[PDB]
């Protein structure tokens, strides 16, 4: 059906001006299916004929463009001629209304031009028709600017080979376009908005350039050379130059052009210095972008032939001149080039080349070192999250990488030397310390006489010193944990310096990281200072930290704890968890997440080396901890997240203790099942999979675990049985099959002989269609292991049982599995599964190949071929797969076969 | 009330809806339900100068459910391009979205958001992005899962749009 126009206008108005989101969405849908139909040709045409506003026209033009590209095959041939003339008319009338409309119409014209062979003819005719008339040149250049861009467009609907033979034409029209542009500067040319269009068009055409030099480049650079040039035109020209340079890099490409662009860019140094002199930041940035493009374009020729042709080191010189600019955003650019250079130089093992580039790198690091300085006006610590902070982090990363091309020790030394003889203000000191912190761990140990002079120097600097300096110094101290470790006498002084700083708010976050590191490095030397670490645990909330920092402190504490005498680990751990326990008990009565996590980390990183007893030292804490977690879990049972963190805590605790939680087991399982029946929090299924990972081997647990599984499966299935139950709740799928896999891993027979294996298998088969990667990975892994258990561990006692059990579970649902898999591969999922599916199919074959052959045959019989796959592609697929002696073959076959259905 | 039109754009499954629906106070959506056309979501941000309002047009990323693709982009005052750091295919298509936006919105401020930086094996590294070399363009690593730098795109855009580089977010 076709609607009335004012209804369409109502819809457009509603879409663009209804404050209510719902209304906008309704309008979007309506206009959505107003397009997509057969009638919006006429409608959009009519909307273009009428001109009530910009929006209707924009929507109309956009619809037209969209329609000639989303539905060109509904178009009767002989009529096409009338469309071109229409778009040419509309764009002739809506010229000076709004450029977006002109743009959409330009897109339409181009897209139509590309996919209709009115041989050729469009470019030369468009030009020959609209060239002389100047008032038409702006939209003419638009079209020509968008024609090469729409070749590699997403929305376009054309063969693969067609693009290659289309690209061959534009390369033909190149010269003519260049002539047009060279003619476009003759007429007009004294108008910036014209030259900008010329440069845009020129820029978007460089990927097809084969030859030609001529005046356009000279003009392009002349514009960049002149000081009078405005910011906009400067940007246009800059982008054009960059586009040329980038267009070159892939192809060799043509050195006569590269030379010209090279010298061209080289002439811009004076203009750059002018731009810097007048403090015109835009132009400086643009120039730096041009120089950076130049350098990155000719990198290989710079490194392979330093100082020859395109290897002229004046490029690096320009980049270093840019590096010398006070502004950070300027030198923020070109970091990628230096990264690439450093990379290539790391690959290379040549003394002379390293010798050659080392100087430039040193100069770079000097500049970047100067750059990390704050303002003397600055007060308080330097925030890590601020833009300048981000810059400083990027600098830290870059310099952290590059220092291998110099002496890490050397750089560190001469960096420290700066503080000794200045003596500098706090900004410089802070910057140097900041850079030193980023290099410290890379320094040679036996250079410790300097290090200890720095450490000892930055441990006893007074409190009155600027807080930023102390902050950065704390970070540095944190980064010298190895130095502290190799010189034990420094441990007690250092800690005292960090703990102090822990009590001052604005430093607390830093000290927390330093102590963490040390605790992790001087793990054995910290046994004496443990009581101090516990007090830090009791007082964690007094130091206003980020959660991560506190968690870090506790992590360190745990790592240290795990190395104390076995007879004290229990005591210490008890008094350690006591904190979180009391904190949690207090909260009733409010989010308990923090303390849950704090427990989790303690249990996570407390892995004491114990030659198994029984009993495990950490088994006297889960007792004291369980009731609290149980209560917490019972209270916030509705909050998935909190339940998740609680289950995570429990998970780490179980994996920490090991098999020594058989007493903790049944209450936990009961509460799991009890709560899960109300709130299907998938984390319960995951947790469940961990217990199986610990107790699946133990007879006497198997039954209880099976009961748990069967209990959990019912509400799960009920959850997935709902509408879009798989699309929603993919984590349920993932964790369900995680649990199932762990069952199959630790206890195959128990599951294989239960009544839930079949419905789980059915849900797997059903879940194969789900477009979700973790879930799918889990499902396919489960299928693989499940089928594999029937041909695994022959030496083992239960093999025969397992073998025939799988045989039974294959007698049914086998055909179904194969067919579903084939359908899924062909129609549902993208290729990333084909390996996983292949691993399944490969397992089915090794269980019973001759039946699999017929299963696959039947699957292929019931496969829709149309929308056409031929014989000898089905046959070759079936043969390739069934005759495979490795999963890789099955995978390749699946790829070859899958590609046919696109 | 002071408000802006923000067009949220990016390949399918990159985490646009999750992002927006994370900002709208809620859990972390694990499900992937593809957007149909556009979903408009109002996001209010309190600042030292008062509350700003971003009308976020969360557009579809999949070609099959795109709807009025460019049709949404008009009148837009800013934009977020998002991709998946664990999928170079989504990063490869950034300049296409960029060009799509530019063709409708001359040179509005735009932020590129590298989502899912919590997942291991990062295929698209931060030190590789050269998208934000220009002045009006920015880049950010973000995590819709861990709320990492989740407010930053809006703060940057807000700063650019209002014209105050010292603008701050408050609560609430
Ligand atoms: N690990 C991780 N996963 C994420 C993150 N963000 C999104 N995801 C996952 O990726 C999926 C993305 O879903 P959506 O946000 O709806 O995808 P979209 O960007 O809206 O794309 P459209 O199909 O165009 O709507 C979700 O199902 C999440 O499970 C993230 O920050 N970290
Ligand atoms: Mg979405």
């Amino acid at each position: 059906a076709k609607p009335t126009l004012q209804l369409v206008y109502q819809a457009v108005q509603a879409l663009y001006h209804d404050p209510d989101p719902s209304g906008k969405e309704r309008a979007s849908f309506w206009l959505g299916e107003l397009q997509r139909s057969v009638h919006a040709w006429e409608i959009s045409d009519q909307l273009l004929q009428i001109r009530q506003d910009v929006e209707s026209c924009y929507f109309a033009a956009q619809t037209m463009k969209m329609k000639i590209q989303t539905s060109f095959y509904e178009l009767p041939t002989d009529s096409h001629a009338s469309l071109r003339d229409s778009l040419l008319t509309h764009i002739q009338n809506l010229k000076d209304l709004s450029p977006v409309i002109v743009t959409q119409l330009a897109l339409a014209i181009a897209d139509l031009a590309l996919q209709m062979p009115s041989w050729k003819g469009c470019v030369q005719t468009l030009v020959e028709k609209y060239s002389n008339d100047v008032t038409s040149l702006p939209f003419l250049l638009e079209i020509l600017t968008v024609l090469p861009e729409e070749v590699h467009s997403r929305s376009l609907r054309i063969g693969a080979n067609r693009r290659t033979e289309i690209i061959e034409d534009l390369a033909f029209y190149s010269s003519t376009v260049v002539s047009l542009l060279m003619t476009c500067v003759e007429k007009a040319g004294t108008d910036e908005k014209m030259l900008m269009k010329v440069f845009r068009c020129l820029g978007s055409w460089f990927n097809l350039g084969v030859l030609d030099n001529n005046k356009l480049l000279a003009l392009l650079f002349e514009v960049l050379q002149q000081d009078k040039t405005s910011s906009n035109l400067h940007e246009a020209a800059s982008d054009c130059v960059c586009s040329a340079l980038y267009a070159i890099e892939n192809v060799e490409t043509n050195l006569p052009l590269a030379m010209q662009l090279f010298q061209g860019v080289l002439t811009l140094e004076t203009a750059y210095h002018m731009a810097v002199a007048r403090e015109d930041l835009d132009k400086v940035l643009n120039y730096c972008r041009i120089f950076t493009e130049l350098c990155e374009t000719f990198l290989e020729k710079i490194v392979c032939t330093p100082g020859q042709g395109l290897g002229d080191l004046r490029t690096l010189e320009l980049l270093l001149i840019c590096a010398g600019h006070p502004q950070y955003e300027v030198v923020e650019i070109s970091f990628n080039f230096w990264y690439r250079l450093g990379e290539h130089l790391y690959k290379t093992n040549d003394e002379v080349i390293h010798g050659i580039f080392k100087a430039y790198i040193q100069r770079l690091l000097h500049a970047l070192a100067r750059h990390c300085q704050l303002e003397p006006d600055h007060e308080g610590v330097p925030e890590e999250t601020d833009d300048f902070g981000e810059f400083r982090m990027r600098v830290s990363d870059l310099v952290k990488d590059l220092i291998f091309l110099i002496g890490s020790m050397e750089c560190f030394a001469q960096l420290y030397s700066t503080l000794k003889e200045g003596n500098p203000p706090w900004e410089v000191t802070e910057a140097v310390l900041f850079i030193m912190a980023a290099i410290a761990k890379s320094v040679d140990p036996e250079n410790n006489p300097t290090l200890v002079e720095v450490l000892e120097g930055v441990v006893r600097l007074p409190e009155t010193v600027h807080t930023a300096v102390r902050y950065t110094s704390i970070e540095l101290v944190g980064e010298m944990s190895e130095v502290v470790d190799r010189n034990p006498q420094f441990l007690d002084p250092v800690l005292g310096y960090l703990m102090k700083g822990l009590c001052e708010k604005p430093l607390a976050s830093a000290a927390a990281k330093a102590i963490h590191n040390i605790c992790s490095v001087c793990r054995d030397h910290m046994a004496q200072h443990f009581n101090g670490l516990l007090e830090i645990a009791r007082s964690l909330d007094s130091f206003l930290l980020s959660p991560e920092a506190a968690v870090g402190l506790l992590k360190g504490t745990a790592l240290v704890l795990a190395r104390l005498p076995l007879d004290k680990i229990t005591e210490c751990l008890s008094e350690l968890c006591s904190v979180q326990v009391m904190a949690l008990k207090k909260l009733l009565s409010s989010d308990p997440t923090v303390f849950l996590d704090r427990l989790a980390v303690i249990f996570r990183h407390t892995n004491p080396i114990v030659e198994n007893g029984q009993t495990h030292p950490c088994q006297k804490v889960i007792q004291e901890i369980w009731p609290v977690l149980s209560e917490t879990l019972n209270k916030h049972r509705a909050d998935n997240r909190i339940v998740e963190r609680c289950c995570r805590c429990l998970r780490f605790a179980v994996r920490c203790v090991g098999k020594g939680s058989a007493a903790l087991l049944q209450p936990l399982v009961t509460q799991m099942v009890n709560v899960y029946h109300v709130h299907q929090h998938s984390c319960f299924l995951y947790l469940g999979s961990i217990l199986v990972d610990e107790y699946g081997m133990e007879e006497g647990c198997r039954q209880g675990l099976l009961d748990m599984l069967q209990a959990l499966c019912i509400p799960t299935f009920q959850l997935l049985e709902q509408q879009n139950g798989l699309q929603n709740h993919p984590d349920t799928v993932d964790d369900l099959f995680r649990l199932a896999t762990r069952f199959i891993q630790r206890s195959p027979v128990t599951l294989l002989r239960s009544q839930v294996v079949i419905p789980i298998l059915q849900w797997a088969i059903a879940s194969t269609t789900l477009d979700h990667r973790d879930a799918n990975c889990s499902v396919m892994r489960f299928l693989r292991d499940l089928i594999h258990t029937g041909v695994a561990n022959d030496h083992e006692e239960d093999f025969e049982l397992r073998k025939e059990l799988i045989g039974q579970v294959m007698n049914q649902l086998g055909q179904q599995l194969v067919s579903q898999l084939l359908h899924t591969c062909c129609f549902c999922l993208p290729p990333y599964t084909l390996p996983d599916v292949a691993e399944v199919l490969w397992e089915i074959m090794q269980v019973d190949r001759p039946t699999f052959c017929r299963w696959l045959e039947n699957s292929l019989k019931g496969l829709p071929k149309e929308t056409t796959v031929t014989h000898k592609q089905l046959t070759d697929f079936h043969k390739q797969v069934t005759s495979a002696e490795e999963c890789k073959q099955v995978c390749w076959a699946l790829r070859d076969f899958t590609r046919l259905f696109r | 009330q002071v408000q802006f039109k923000l067009v949220l754009v990016g390949d399918g499954g990159t985490g646009k809806t999750t992002f927006v629906k994370r900002h709208l106070t809620g859990e972390f959506e694990k499900k992937y339900v593809a957007t149909l056309g556009v979903e408009v979501h109002p996001l209010v941000f309190h600042t030292n100068r008062g509350p700003i309002k971003f009308n976020v047009w969360d557009t579809a990323g999949q070609e099959k459910f795109g709807g009025l693709r460019d049709g949404y982009y008009i009148q837009a005052q800013c934009a977020i391009i998002m991709f998946d750091v664990t999928s170079r295919v989504t990063y490869k298509n950034v300049p296409n979205w960029h060009r799509d936006l530019v063709r409708v919105c001359e040179n509005i401020p735009i932020v590129l958001c590298g989502n899912k930086v919590d997942i291991k094996d990062r295929k698209v590294k931060a030190k590789s992005i050269v998208f934000h070399r220009k002045k009006n363009l920015q880049y950010y690593d973000i995590s819709a899962k861990s709320n990492y730098n989740f407010e930053k795109p809006f703060l940057w855009l807000a700063r650019k749009l209002i014209g105050d580089p010292n603008l701050e977010f408050v609560a609430m």
